[PDB]
């Protein structure tokens, strides 16, 4: 047994300290952020702090958190996207102000309804709110012209406005809004949702939102579990 | 001038299948028809190697079929003994996302890559006793794919770039650039000679390459969707593929054509990797549902069934000898299938 | 060998109507789901339409609906758009595209980055 | 778009004038590899178990 | 010797079921390697503890009836009451686990939550011995320094602080559940909002009823009985008591759909 008894007991320092690595790692929540090139993600990414992926750490009462950003990759996007199917949760921005808005939908209905992506939930954040009350004050009705409905559409009784807010972006906010949440409550399952957001250009806030969004999303997944929702 | 170049193509293209027409006298399926089926394949498993911590995404054998290697997405490089089931190494990587990972033909060296685009080389003979980064490789422009050692001086990789390339290590420079397909490039496979290989891309076709010249000899065209496996027949005339179809086919390099098609009409999930056994008369397939299938390659017939796994099985393979195969899956566990 | 090729298109009149032909082969047809999508000079490519594998779920693009319709018919393994009605704005080439995999409900097809199951396209020119 | 068109072509002049064989030699040969060697293959003839280093 | 009477017969039958069940799931449970997180601990201690409530039923009508012995009555009386108080003990936990894991969901996976575990497994089954040798010592009858209560090897005081104990642990759980049902009903409220509470309240009836209309009635008569009723009235209290060993397997282990795999791919 010289030749046991040495690599029986080499195979056993190695397996503690596969458990004890592991053990930091069950404390930190993972993220997937996607956006575009006219959607201010790159603001998002500073405020919240050629190479394939960047990461960036923040930490929020003693929990930790690692967000993850894609780099130089194609514009085809159906193979890599199968290595984020165990991410607490993905980050969308959307610009909302050719027809961007149409494709964005088309991008998250095809995130939504994919398999392996059918149990993570996302955070939207409706970026540039600003662009958009300065744009329908001046005549410019692109909804109008590129999204029929709208001219069919009235404010939602849940709606808060905003105090020294006119009706008419509230109206545009909240459809642009209804039109993600018919996508979202149409084909899901009940094992994930959707947390939509009004963004401003720079924000000192958007923390505590994923804080919170994180939180809600794990006592939902347990809720389930003990058949109690 | 597109009008006349287009015309030109599309008139190559029907000589092509003219020429390739007259020469499909017979079928391989009715050549074997006086062939004894090969029965009934039960095989159990004998080992099962507990240790990763997220999904296991590729493995690979070493040329003394005792011991192997394996890739993890926590960021863990495991090297394992078979017939005890020790661990002899685990080596902490500096990308999460890995993808790939291989074995040198002698023993000295590891490799692997990922969404980084870097291809990162590992010495194991390691005089201090530590493993330690020997090169990193940084030339590609998308993700890498795959990756196989000629020898202890050169690697061959293929790209999410719709690229391939030959690089020299001592040197740390790419040699020769592998250009043509028009999607990401999927899987590739070193002939037994290693003068030649074959790859396979996500624009439902796959390539004949020659290592020293630099040019492509041969294409193959037949599937309906992307490819994602690949491999030679033991003799090196032949190769197997398997796409998002749900169908496996086994082409012919000399004569230029298809022979066999493997399918089912209660298959209707895609297919992850292939393999051949050491004689060249089973063929062992992986697929979405959990699950592998192991298909008489004369007839067409299925022959067994493994089920084990609880997740997408990703990896599979047999040793030089032949006497184990082993899969591994999203479940974060590896298999051993021996047969009684 | 997938294979698509588009026919139709042409020079019409502001009010005018046309019906553009896409037919396919290389693979089953009814396993998969078809679209239509546009590129206008100047532009990049725009996402036009799409249906499904029996054609019960039919879905278009805001600025058109109303207008169009699309069709299949898959005895005979071919796709249809009829136009009425066209304005300046609809000169453009066309292209007819299909969905990467089959018994699948999403699809990733519009991309710059040569895409491989689309067709050469044809040209709509719109003018007095 | 014209100089992928010129290197398709080439490429496609290049490939069109190979030799080709029948395929019935070819199954013929595939098939007198695979009876050559079924004495030696452990999945499809299984070896007893004091052979076996799994066993 | 003594001839025995339909209730000895109707004890031992879901005594023999108890077995089973609860046999089957710790059976279930140990011969998989997945199964060892906390939770799955906590289960498969309130199964371990019904399967020796359910044995000890079987040792107590062939061990008077068919050996004519008087010691092993003793022991096996004393068995029975330490496996009860063991298995209220495992429900207690169960439901402080669940409070904690929706009260620390963002902290929940570490090494912190398997030290709760096995000090709350220590506690339980401390307490389900330390309330277990009073029937053996210093709790004992005919000796004149005491009153036998309404089972017979038995003191008075003993059943009294266990009856004050049993009240205890049903508020705390009421208290955790009144927490519990808070948390839920805001989830609820904010997912009916968006154009998107049957399970909750089912759950809640089979889980908060069960307990209380299976454990009360014995709870009551050991404050208000004595050892001049009837026997009777013991046979009659003492059969939900049974009957919640049966109950609570298929609420806590069967409607997991881990199991519910392994059990349809073992039996079909
Ligand atoms: C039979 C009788 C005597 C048993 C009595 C058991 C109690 C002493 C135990 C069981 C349930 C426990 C409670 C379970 C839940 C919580 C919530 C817990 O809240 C926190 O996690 C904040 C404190 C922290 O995080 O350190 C505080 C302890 C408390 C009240 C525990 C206090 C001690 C309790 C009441
Ligand atoms: C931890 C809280 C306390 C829980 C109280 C549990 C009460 C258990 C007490 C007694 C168990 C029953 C003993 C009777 C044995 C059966 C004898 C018979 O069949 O006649
Ligand atoms: C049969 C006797 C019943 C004994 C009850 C034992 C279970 C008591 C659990 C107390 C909670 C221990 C963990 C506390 C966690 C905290 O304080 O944060």
């Amino acid at each position: 047994s010289a030749e046991d008894k040495a690599a029986v007991e080499r195979s056993k320092m190695i397996d503690r300290n596969l458990r004890e690595d592991g053990e930091k790692a069950a404390a930190t929540h993972r993220l997937l952020l996607l956006g575009a090139g006219e959607s201010g993600k790159s603001t998002i990414v500073k405020q919240m702090r050629t190479s394939g992926i960047f990461e960036t750490k923040f930490q929020v009462d003693k929990v930790n958190f690692h967000m993850f950003d894609v780099g130089a990759q194609r514009d085809e996007r159906r193979k890599w996207i199968q290595c984020f199917n165990d991410v607490t949760a993905i980050i969308f921005v959307v610009a909302s102000s050719t027809n961007r808005l149409q494709e964005a939908l088309n991008l998250f209905k095809s995130i939504w309804n994919n398999r392996w992506l059918r149990t993570i939930s996302v955070i939207l954040f409706l970026n540039k709110q600003d662009l958009l009350a300065e744009k329908v004050l001046a005549g410019k009705s692109k909804i109008e012209d590129y999204f029929p409905e709208f001219a069919r559409y009235t404010t939602p009784e849940d709606a808060t406005p905003e105090p020294g807010e006119d009706p008419r972006v509230t109206r545009a906010k909240y459809f642009i809004r209804d039109e993600f949440l018919r996508i979202s409550t149409a084909s899901g399952d009940g094992r994930h949702y959707c947390y939509p957001h009004f963004t401003c250009s720079v924000d000192t806030e958007n923390i505590r939102r994923v804080f919170n969004d994180c939180r809600d999303i794990i006592q939902r997944m347990h809720l389930r579990q003990y058949e109690l929702l | 001038e597109l009008d006349q170049l287009r015309q030109e193509a599309e008139q190559l293209k029907n000589q092509i299948r003219d020429a390739r027409k007259a020469c499909a006298d017979a079928t391989l399926s009715q050549i074997t028809n006086n062939i004894d089926p090969v029965g009934r394949i039960q095989m159990r498993t004998r080992r099962t190697l507990r240790g990763h911590l997220a999904k296991i995404y590729a493995m690979h054998w070493g040329t003394d079929s005792r011991l192997l290697v394996s890739a993890s997405q926590d960021g863990k490089l495991i090297i394992w003994d078979s017939y005890t089931t020790n661990k002899v190494h685990a080596i902490p990587l500096r990308s999460s996302w890995v993808m790939t990972c291989a074995y040198a033909p002698s023993g000295n060296y590891v490799a692997c890559g990922g969404l980084d685009n870097i291809c990162s080389i590992y010495n194991l003979k390691t005089r201090e006793g530590n493993v330690r980064v020997s090169r990193e490789l940084a030339g590609h422009t998308g993700y890498l794919s795959c990756c196989r050692f000629l020898d202890d001086n050169q690697i061959v990789t293929s790209s999410g770039d719709t690229t391939c390339a030959l690089w020299d290590i001592e040197t740390g420079q790419q040699t020769t650039t592998f250009t043509g397909h028009t999607g990401d490039v999927m899987s590739l496979s070193l002939a037994p000679d290693t003068r030649l290989f074959v790859s396979g891309a996500c624009d439902a076709s796959a390539k004949l390459w020659d290592v020293r010249e630099g040019m492509c000899r041969q294409t193959f065209t037949g599937h309906e969707s992307d490819i994602n496996a690949i491999c030679f027949f033991p003799n090196g005339n032949a190769f197997a593929t398997g796409s998002d179809d749900a169908t496996c086919r086994l082409f012919d390099l000399r004569a230029d054509q298809e022979l066999m098609t493997y399918s089912h009409d209660n298959i209707i999930c895609g297919i992850t990797s292939v393999s051949f056994s050491k004689s060249g008369r089973l063929l062992l397939a992986g697929y979405d549902d959990f699950n592998c299938n192991v298909w008489d390659a004369l007839k067409a017939d299925r022959a067994g069934v493994l089920a084990g796994h609880d997740n997408r099985v990703s990896c599979l393979g047999v040793t030089d000898d032949g006497m184990a195969v082993a899969t591994g899956s999203w479940d974060s566990f590896l298999k051993i299938w021996n047969g009684s | 060998q997938v294979q698509l090729q588009e026919s139709g298109g042409g020079l019409v009149q502001p009010g005018g109507s046309l019906r553009l032909s896409c037919a396919a082969s290389g693979f089953t047809f009814s396993n998969y789901k078809m679209n239509w999508v546009r590129q206008a000079p100047g532009k990049g490519l725009e996402w036009v339409s799409d249906i499904s594998q029996s054609g019960a779920s039919i879905s278009y693009t805001g600025s058109v609906k109303g207008r169009f319709t699309i069709s299949r018919d898959n005895a005979k393994n071919t796709l249809y758009l009829q136009m009425n009605s066209l304005k300046p704005e609809d000169t453009a080439v066309y292209y007819c595209a299909r969905c990467p995999a089959p018994f699948t409900r999403d699809c990733f097809d519009v991309t710059s980055t040569t895409y491989a199951y689309r067709g050469q396209g044809t040209q709509v020119t719109v003018s007095s | 778009s014209i100089a992928q068109a010129r290197k398709l072509v080439e490429q496609l002049k290049m490939e069109a004038n190979i030799d080709r064989i029948k395929v019935s030699k070819a199954a013929a040969d595939l098939m007198a590899y695979c009876e050559a060697h079924a004495k030696e293959d452990p999945l499809l003839t299984p070896v007893p178990a004091s052979e076996n280093p799994f066993r | 010797l003594p001839s025995p009477k339909a209730w000895d017969v109707v004890l031992c039958i879901s005594g023999t079921l108890v077995s089973c069940e609860n046999a089957l799931v710790v059976a279930i449970i140990v011969g998989t390697p997945a199964f060892r997180a906390p939770m799955f601990l906590l289960v498969g201690s309130l199964a371990v503890a019904d399967l020796l409530a359910g044995l000890g039923l079987v040792l107590h009508f062939a061990a008077v009836f068919c050996i004519g012995s008087a010691e092993m009555s003793l022991v096996l009386v004393g068995v029975l009451a330490m496996a009860f108080t063991a298995s209220i003990g495992s429900l207690l936990a169960i439901t402080v686990d669940r409070y904690l894991s929706l009260y620390n969901a963002l902290t929940y996976y570490s090494e912190t939550t398997v030290t709760r575990t096995y000090v709350m497994l220590a506690l339980v089954w401390g307490g389900a011995l330390g309330l277990g040798l009073l029937p053996v010592l210093a709790w004992n009858c005919l000796d004149g320094l005491t009153t036998c209560g309404v089972v017979y090897p038995l003191s008075k005081n003993h059943l009294v602080v266990l009856a004050i104990a049993f009240f205890m642990v049903f508020g705390i759980m009421l208290q955790l559940y009144a927490q519990i049902c808070r948390i839920v009903c805001r989830h609820a409220q904010q997912i009916a909002l968006q154009r998107h509470t049957r399970k909750g309240i089912a759950t809640l009836a089979v889980v908060l009823g069960a307990f209380a209309a299976c454990w009360l009635p014995f709870t009551v008569y050991c404050l208000l009985g004595d050892a001049h009723s009837p026997p009777l009235y013991t046979y009659l209290t003492l059969l939900p008591a049974t009957y919640n060993s049966m109950i609570n397997p298929i609420i806590y282990a069967f409607r997991n759909q881990d199991v519910q795999k392994v059990l349809w791919a073992v039996c079909c």
